[PDB]
């Protein structure tokens, strides 16, 4: 087994594809730029999910959970 | 023979995040 990783990535992005918060989206974009791993088009911006690093994926999970002080 | 290994990629037009495609 090993698809586990990819499984999460898919489930994560899937859940986000349902979100409606644009602000949170902006923050994520920065996360992708931080890992300096992505592909920006001269007329568009796209990035692979299976290309990001553990750090990014981790930050994304925390973003959705946004569970800080309670 | 007939496996599966699709690439999960997401496209987000900068015109959405940046909000500056070709002005007006």
């Amino acid at each position: 087994m090993d698809k586990a990783y990819l499984d999460e990535l898919v489930e994560l992005h899937r859940r986000l594809m349902t979100l409606r918060e644009r602000h949170i989206l902006q923050q994520i974009v920065n996360l992708i730029e931080e890992t300096g791993h992505f592909h920006i088009t001269n007329t568009t911006f796209d990035f692979d999910l299976c290309s990001l690093d553990k750090t990014t994926v981790r930050k994304l999970q925390s973003y959705l959970e946004t569970s800080g002080t309670s | 023979t007939q496996g599966g290994r699709p690439s999960l990629i997401a496209r987000i037009p900068v015109a959405r995040i940046l909000g500056d495609p070709e002005e007006e």
